[PDB]
């Protein structure tokens, strides 16, 4: 019911592909350390990663972990993987491992709150994702997925609480205008241009895009217009940034709006 | 340039260095160096020179000179999560400004005007009176920015 | 490949002698023209006579030495794209004034040469307008890789030289058809030849891109009256200048009934007399003149070198006062 | 200024990268002949370029030339590669590697056409795409081809003949429809519907986006909408189908309008 | 535009050439903080020069000569504009009429100074940026 924005979407760079098979000839030979080769592993999958290439990257994180078995990022990649598989207690598991390694990596707080709240957990999804709000509560994305938790439990008191964050942030970083828009604040076109207004590239547009069609899914979701958070959810994973929670998250959502039109 | 970038970004990735490590390298090979102002030799060095030469010997960041300049690099950061290589900066000095670097446990090295380049702690009545500000400079990996 | 900078004489002027643009002239030439930029310089000349092109990338190597790290070349496609060719590594190692002297029957990429030094103005351009060539070729073999496999009874098989790109100056103009027209004109020049571009099958037509960004060192290239009447007189004080017009007159006069030669041996007889009487009083014209015995009879004179060149002597009075300038004019 | 139909964008499927992982593991033992090594690296390349990494892909193609210099397929992707990466000449000499090798290759024709076509060689391409028409009249992209090459040289004439082509085909291609609207006699909303009907799953609609999209942007750019040709033709790249020439060619003009637009 | 748009050839030059840097610091890893030592090739103490031979030798199997001077006319001269890493940096030091380093990028390059020792320095510092000379490339490969 309205025009949109677009990006080219995302297609691999010349260096990603020139290090991948740097990283194959490494690889291939057997003069490296098994700490190198857990490293470069690691690194192999995160290039997968940043790819889209998920299957392949998981499966270097877990030959790095059976060669070291202690890298909480490597359990970080596989609780995410999980996440989006859909296993939720394997997901959660994996976030304690990570926090078990490493308990300022606080990045894991956030994932296993996404985990739980895919989950049906809110609760304890509230209290990660708060957490991580008072690490940096004036990362507007934080104050966002603390909203998306807490609307599972109370939406009037999940609204004010979001726009007592929005009141007490210094509203600098831009992704607080998806939460003006999800306060009552701007009209949606005022959101779309200033998207436009701050993309500078072709790559900050698709990362705008696809940040903000995913929050956007989310809120015509919550709504109960179904065919606009599908499109949405279409259109922010069409910016082809495979790496943003927002991207994979989508994606899920994607799956399980499927999953209810299949069953009757 | 491609190559440059390319080559740049392999040797990121390959490096799973020890902040510590190298910064107490820095400290054991510069501990005890007289201060001086507008300094940057092992004959005198002031707070700044100290930190611009540690984080580009040890690791390849080039900092500016001023700490005025350096107190705007990076990101800023709360006391409560604070991470080794962290610069920690400090309202005195003969300019207003001082500069160290945090190496955990509530330790920071630097080249005070008393005694030299040593370490201290961030508990000391003095800095702990005199705190201004901290930031992180030796980031983690971001490949896209959520902007 | 001698390297002799001695300062004898008056100043070091010397003539350089190109066959043609090798891929190894540059690799030759730098033993020549490279080890003099700490020490004193002078004004030398280089002698673009009866010229082969051979290679671009060597023509812009070659051209470097005189100019600081500039475009020498500009090249378009059939598209549109433009791209400034220049080899940035070295600076200028040759810092003295230079003359180019260049005939009608020179290269492409001696074209090339002389264009950049005339829109630069740091050299000064001397003798004959070009042939006139303003079109890059490019030279590939018809190998493929899977030949010498599946079809090894197969000879070697040959290449071709097909017109990829057109070039032109840096000043926006090019040499397709005008040519250049060089401050010091040359009296077997000013005959109307027929020779060059336009008297070749589907030569390409005329087209001026916008000029290029480069330092031009003063506007002495529209304005070189300073030279340009001293030469004149130099020309008009010798004989050999006048004899040489001559021949050029008997050229203007014989060019109108050239298609059709009328073969009377009478009369053929008669002009085989007249032009062998004629060289042998130019010859003991300039006997006297030089001081050498006069020739009597053809017998006793085997086949030897004649005269080289008087231009390349106007080249080198030309270079004498150009470092006489250069002395005067600091300021 | 019109509603579109929107498909999940297509990811990577879990057997292309169990295959590629096998590949990875095969390639690196030393148990394989030359034969069957340049095998491998043609069947990895295909699949890196199915997978839209056309660097390692040309990589792997480059490779299992040096080995076998024989290979016709290798010089076809060669030749398309060359056509994406703007050097029309190489490519040209590509596809003649093609049909010297092998000249029973038809779509070769096809490909060298579409180079020629980008080449700015319209007589060329008419000829090569007519051939290629000539091989099967029914298949409508080929008379799209042939139509999008002719437009450059007589557009009365080129609607005229693509009207023809339509008329003497069979019409039981789907693609005819984009052909019907091209030739105005459907209106785009019922070329949209009949999409919508003839896929049955996302990867058949993804398949129908990208090729109408392709066709459309390049009609709209015809007419002079420049944004339209744009939203098009970036739609049309967000159905992540790597291996259809109009995803590749989309992509070439939406390079070519970013050119247009960068020098003024 | 984006990958496809660099040739073959580039291609393998930059899978081939990705990792220089990477050995460069690998190299200053296990040797970094060493002291300075005229005539010196062991970790005891090092100079510039032996430092240099030493890296190129290790990294790469260039046996480059030992002093400064010889390693100043190896290889083929770049410009400053034009520098990749792996290149060789000299400046006027003087102390011995002449210095060289290892250029790794961003105005940045690895030498073995009298002062410190091994250590990366930068081109923009102003005694360096003041006693510039040329530059040589020597890695030969591409």
């Amino acid at each position: 019911r309205k025009s949109e924005v677009l990006a080219v979407p995302l297609q691999p760079t010349l260096q990603q592909e020139v290090i991948l098979a740097r990283m194959e000839q490494i690889l291939a030979s057997r003069a490296l350390t098994d700490d190198e080769r857990a490293q470069l592993l690691y690194e192999r999958g995160v290039l997968y990663d940043s790819l889209g290439l998920r299957a392949l990257a998981r499966n270097d994180f877990s030959q790095a972990l059976a060669i070291r078995p202690d890298m909480p990022e490597v359990f970080n990649y596989l609780g995410i993987y999980l996440t989006q598989a859909g296993n939720f207690d394997a997901a959660y598991e994996a976030f304690d491992s990570v926090l078990e390694l490493d308990p300022t990596y606080n990045y894991a707080h956030l994932n296993r709150g996404i985990a739980l709240y895919y989950g049906g957990r809110d609760k304890l999804a509230q209290d990660d994702l708060l957490a991580f709000y008072q690490d940096d509560p004036n990362d507007p994305f934080r104050s966002l997925w603390l909203y998306l938790a807490e609307q599972k439990l109370d939406e009037k008191q999940a609204k004010e609480v979001l726009k007592q964050h929005f009141e007490k942030s210094d509203k600098e970083q831009w992704g607080w205008n998806i939460v003006e828009f999800y306060l009552g604040n701007i009209s949606e076109q005022t959101l779309m241009e200033r998207l436009k207004a701050d993309a500078t590239d072709n790559t900050s547009l698709a990362e705008h895009l696809s940040e903000t069609n995913f929050y956007l899914g989310k809120y015509y979701l919550s709504l109960g217009d179904l065919d606009s958070a599908t499109a949405l959810f279409k259109l922010a994973v069409a910016n082809n940034v495979h790496n943003f929670v927002e991207h994979r998250y989508a994606l899920l959502e994607l799956s399980l709006l499927g999953q209810d039109q299949d069953d009757l | 340039s491609s190559l440059q970038a390319s080559q740049d970004e392999f040797e990121n990735l390959v490096r799973n260095v020890d902040v510590k490590s190298r910064i107490m390298d820095q400290y054991a090979d510069w501990k005890g160096v007289r201060y001086r102002l507008g300094g940057s030799t092992k004959k005198g060095i002031d707070c700044s020179g100290f930190v611009q030469r540690t984080f580009r010997e040890q690791f390849g960041l080039e900092l500016p000179r001023s700490t005025y300049e350096q107190q705007e690099m990076g990101k800023s950061v709360s006391r409560s999560n604070l991470r080794t290589g962290d610069l920690v900066l400090f309202r005195a000095g003969s300019t207003g400004r001082h500069v160290g670097i945090y190496i955990g446990n509530n330790q920071f090295v630097h080249a005070s005007t008393s005694s030299g380049v040593i370490i201290s702690s961030m508990n000391e009545p003095y800095w702990k009176k005199r705190y201004n500000e901290a930031r992180r400079v030796l980031s983690r990996s971001h490949h896209h920015h959520h902007h | 490949v001698k390297m002799s900078v001695k300062t004898v004489g008056k100043e070091k002027v010397g003539v350089l002698d190109i066959p043609g643009f090798y891929v190894g002239l540059t690799d030759d030439v730098k033993v020549q023209l490279q080890k003099l930029e700490k020490q004193n310089v002078s004004s030398v000349i280089i002698d673009l006579r009866s010229n082969g092109g051979g290679a671009l990338t060597e023509a812009v190597s070659l051209s470097g030495l005189f100019i600081p790290a500039g475009p020498i070349v500009q090249v378009r496609d059939n598209n549109g794209k433009v791209r400034e060719d220049s080899d940035t590594d070295g600076q200028v190692f040759y810092k003295g004034p230079l003359v180019v002297l260049v005939d009608r029957f020179s290269a492409a990429a001696s074209e090339i040469f002389a264009a950049a030094m005339q829109d630069y103005g740091r050299a000064l351009v001397v003798g004959e307008p070009t042939f006139g060539a303003g079109t890059v070729q490019q030279y590939r073999s018809l190998n493929r890789i899977y030949d010498q496999m599946l079809r090894p009874e197969w000879p070697a098989l040959g290449s071709v030289q097909y017109t990829i790109q057109k070039f032109y100056r840096v000043n926006g103009g090019s040499t397709q058809r005008k040519g250049v027209t060089p401050d010091i004109i040359m009296p077997t020049g000013n005959e109307e030849t027929e020779t060059g571009e336009k008297f070749e099958d589907n030569a390409l037509p005329w087209d001026s891109i916008d000029a290029a960004t480069y330092v031009k060192s003063g506007d002495l290239t529209a304005f070189e009256p300073e030279l340009l009447k001293e030469h004149n007189a130099r020309i008009a004080k010798d004989p050999e200048f006048q004899n040489i017009m001559k021949d050029i007159a008997r050229f203007n006069a014989m060019k109108d009934k050239r298609n059709i030669v009328s073969l009377n041996y009478a009369v053929r007889e008669k002009e085989n007399n007249e032009d062998d009487a004629t060289r042998l009083a130019r010859l003991n014209e300039r006997f006297k003149r030089e001081g050498k015995p006069e020739l009597k009879k053809l017998d006793d004179l085997p086949k030897d070198y004649q005269e080289p060149d008087p231009y390349l002597d106007e080249t080198v009075n030309i270079a004498l006062d150009l470092a006489k300038l250069e002395k005067a004019r600091p300021a």
